[PDB]
């Protein structure tokens, strides 16, 4: 009884919110959120032999189209100048530090539990267990770029599309860094980040207690850091929970990555179909090659032969365009993945959604198959509360207002506390400075503001 | 002269341990260069030079001394404008 | 990579000279060559592929100028950008003017481009120093307003994080929160107070 529906498209649960002059809402409670963004970096690097993809084998063919000239040239031009920029694009994010860092042995992070980011040594390749699930999820080329020509020729894979592109001139260039090689990168930026802090982006790396990097993440976001230390085994709970969900998040959907795995998929249906323009007459009495020179005269064959070359040049000077084109949007992405290396992975990014929902602490790069995957750290409020709320307050007819933070009521006694967390605090002198006076703000309130030095006088 | 690389088969260049930093990059994190009685060298490329950041739960490094640097970053704004 | 601005262009202009002598499948890629030779109807035939050619390798290099034009004007988006956020303003973001803490930005003309000299602060000199969250002095925690917790072995020091200026850890420099029962690291260390000198004439 299942049918195909068609819906308005919902733009999300609608919701109001409450809104007045005299109300507030500060988050009591919060949460560690780890986002994953993943974003490609570098695309299949591809070498295409335009004397080999248009004339297979035939010297008749080639000698025509040597008569054609650049046209061969400056199609490599271009796809050896993408070759070169994916390189430089992962030169670009991966690499943002002259030396590699390497967590010290004896771990403590303060509860914070980083093994499943960093690399293992048990694995052949160094790799942290979530740089694991990020290869696993997507679907690369056989292991290796070195594929034999007895393989290909020994044992014929029906339908076997890395060789058929190889027998046709088209050869996928390795890239100059390794996913080890990679791997060893984003251990190092993350080494960095974890004991160095964002120091080490800024000039030498300088250790501080993770922490104390926790503590002066919050003073970025404008939460102080005594909100840490108090909830900091909390803290390390809900962000070691965090982690935990990336793994369910990565291991049971691998949708997560089809960003990446479209670049992997794009790339070889570029080179797939690529072939298949092969088998397209172009106007030629037919698209072989070996048809036309074993039927026509060369007189009669340049004619037809002229048809096929102008085609499959055609087909690569359309393919070369795809690959510009698409390099163009590789090296975009590229660089918003060296941007969020440097502002969100090495420093504190203030930038608001730029690491993702939240805000932003610390990033984690983690290696993922022509690309990166950031793991934002974030900072979410969870529990809110309602609070009255006034712009100052009236205490011997001057305005006072708060130096840092917000003034809130729980019905009865006025409390200073800050904005992004719930601490309220008696209201003193030392919370709030003396600015003009009660005839002016407008929602201005009478309340009494202590000061710390009236005890002292009783002395 | 003959060496296998992850590229791929490399013939004319001398394998060196030492890891250098990449001058004429080749692909598979193996990149070459011209020295010394001089050839061709292949050598997997280095990462940069390995830091071991001390760390401890009760230290910090605070620096008393800083350096003013200028650095040169250089972007292109506009290119050759052709009307053909 | 402004050289490489200058060389494209030229390269691409230089290679749409070169498109010219090909032949397209023509008998010969001179345009003169088959009008002194061969009549109109068998010009045509001739010609038409010399045109297409020509007018494919024209598509080929606009193809190429609107494709690397597109790369140009996102390098021009950047400078523009590292013109306002870099050189105007002064730019929190991080390894965007380059590596170290950014105070201002030079801007210097260059052929078909921009230089930017960046003034980064980087630290040049550090030391270890043993550090503390917080701070035990009548059983209540205390924590910098701005700065850490640090010791040069007997004595504890409150100084500014990107720069070492210690300086006596006070009741100005340090806020009381919450008690000694929580905060994890927390040592024992005595917060003077400005005022109590006052108290004592
Ligand atoms: C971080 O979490 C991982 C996974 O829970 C911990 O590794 C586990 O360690 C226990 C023993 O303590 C083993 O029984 C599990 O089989 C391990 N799991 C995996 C997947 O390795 C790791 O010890 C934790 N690290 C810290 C510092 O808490
Ligand atoms: C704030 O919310 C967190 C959850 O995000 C609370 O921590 C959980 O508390 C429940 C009930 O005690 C426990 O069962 C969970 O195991 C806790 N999770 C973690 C990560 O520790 C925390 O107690 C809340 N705090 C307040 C003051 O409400
Ligand atoms: C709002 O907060 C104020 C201040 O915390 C509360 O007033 C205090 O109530 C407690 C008893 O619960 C007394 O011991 C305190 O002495 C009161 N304040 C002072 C300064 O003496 C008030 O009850 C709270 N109101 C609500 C509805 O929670
Ligand atoms: C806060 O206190 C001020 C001063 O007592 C109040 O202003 C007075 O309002 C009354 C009654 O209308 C007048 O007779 C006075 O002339 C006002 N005095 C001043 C100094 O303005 C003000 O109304 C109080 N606000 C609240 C909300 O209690
Ligand atoms: C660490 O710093 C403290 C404080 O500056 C040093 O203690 C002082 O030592 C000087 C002599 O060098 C005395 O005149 C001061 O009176 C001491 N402090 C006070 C408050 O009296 C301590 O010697 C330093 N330790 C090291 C190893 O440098
Ligand atoms: C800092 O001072 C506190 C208070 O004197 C110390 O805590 C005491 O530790 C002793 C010895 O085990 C106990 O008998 C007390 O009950 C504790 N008192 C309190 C108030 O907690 C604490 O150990 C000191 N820390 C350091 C590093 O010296
Ligand atoms: C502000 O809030 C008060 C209640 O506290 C309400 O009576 C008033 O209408 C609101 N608007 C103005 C004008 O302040
Ligand atoms: C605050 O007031 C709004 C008014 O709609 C209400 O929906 C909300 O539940 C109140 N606060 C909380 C935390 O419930
Ligand atoms: C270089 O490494 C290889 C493999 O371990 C070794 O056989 C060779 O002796 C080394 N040469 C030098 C110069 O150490
Ligand atoms: C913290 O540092 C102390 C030395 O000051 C060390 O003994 C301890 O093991 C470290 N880790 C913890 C659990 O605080
Ligand atoms: C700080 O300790 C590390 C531990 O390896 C050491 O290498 C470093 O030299 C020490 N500090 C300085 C400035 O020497």
């Amino acid at each position: 009884s299942q049918s195909i529906i068609a819906y308005t498209m919902s733009l999300g649960a609608e919701n109001s919110v409450a809104y007045s002059n005299n109300s507030i809402a500060i988050p009591t409670n919060f949460t560690i959120s780890v986002t994953t963004e993943i974003l490609p970096v570098s695309m299949t690097k591809t070498s295409v032999d335009c004397t080999m993809y248009i004339c297979g084998d035939s010297t008749e063919c080639s000698n025509l189209l040597l008569q054609y000239g650049s046209f061969c040239t400056q199609l490599n031009r271009a796809l050896t100048g993408i070759a070169v920029e994916q390189d430089k694009n992962t030169q670009e994010v991966f690499a943002q530090v002259k030396q590699i860092y390497k967590t010290p042995p004896i771990k403590d992070f303060g509860g914070f539990n980083f093994s499943q980011i960093l690399p293992d040594p048990s694995k052949p390749s160094k790799r942290s267990f979530i740089e694991d699930l990020l290869f696993n999820k997507v679907t690369l080329a056989d292991a290796g770029f070195i594929k034999q020509y007895g393989d290909c020729l020994g044992d014929i894979a029906a339908r076997d599309l890395i060789c058929a592109q190889k027998f046709n001139g088209l050869t996928v260039l390795p890239p100059l860094l390794t996913d080890e090689m990679i791997a060893q990168y984003t251990s190092a930026l993350l080494a960095g980040t974890i004991t160095s802090g964002w120091t080490f982006g800024a000039g030498a790396a300088l250790q501080i207690p993770f922490a104390m990097q926790m503590a002066y993440r919050f003073n970025g976001i404008g939460v102080t850091q005594n909100v840490l230390y108090e909830n900091q085994k909390l803290i390390a709970n809900q962000f070691n929970s965090a982690i935990g969900k990336i793994q369910d998040s990565l291991s049971s959907t691998a949708s997560a990555l089809g960003k990446l795995q479209d670049v992997v998929n794009q790339n070889a249906q570029a080179l797939n179909t690529l072939v298949k323009q092969l088998s397209s007459n172009f106007g030629a009495i037919s698209s072989v090659l070996n048809d036309i020179l074993s039927r026509l005269d060369p007189p009669e064959a340049e004619v037809q032969i002229d048809r096929l070359i102008t085609g499959r040049l055609q087909s690569l000077q359309t393919y070369v365009t795809q690959q510009l084109i698409r390099a163009a949007e590789i090296r975009a992405s590229a660089n918003l993945a060296a941007t969020k290396m440097s502002e969100c992975v090495l420093g504190q990014s203030k930038r608001v959604d730029f690491c993702g929902k939240g805000y932003h602490l610390m990033s984690f790069p983690q290696s993922a198959p022509h690309g990166v995957v950031f793991l934002h750290v974030t900072y979410v409020p969870a529990q809110e509360k309602n609070f009255t709320t006034a712009p100052a307050i009236c205490h011997d007819g001057k305005a006072h207002f708060p130096r840092e933070g917000v003034f809130v009521s729980n019905g009865t006694h006025w409390f200073v506390t800050q904005r992004n967390f719930y601490e309220p605090q008696i209201i003193t002198t030392d919370n709030t400075f003396v600015s003009g006076n009660c005839d002016v703000v407008i929602g201005i309130v009478n309340n009494t503001v202590y000061d710390p030095l009236q005890p002292e006088l009783d002395s | 002269n003959v060496f296998q690389t992850r590229a791929g088969c490399l013939i004319g260049a001398e394998h060196v341990n030492n890891s250098y930093e990449c001058d004429i990059p080749i692909g598979a994190g193996i990149c070459a260069s011209y020295q010394t009685s001089q050839s061709i060298i292949a050598y997997t490329m280095s990462l940069g030079a390995e830091n071991s950041v001390a760390y401890s739960n009760n230290s910090i490094a605070i620096p008393t001394n800083f350096t003013i640097s200028v650095t040169t970053e250089i972007l292109p704004v506009s290119m050759t404008k052709t009307s053909v």
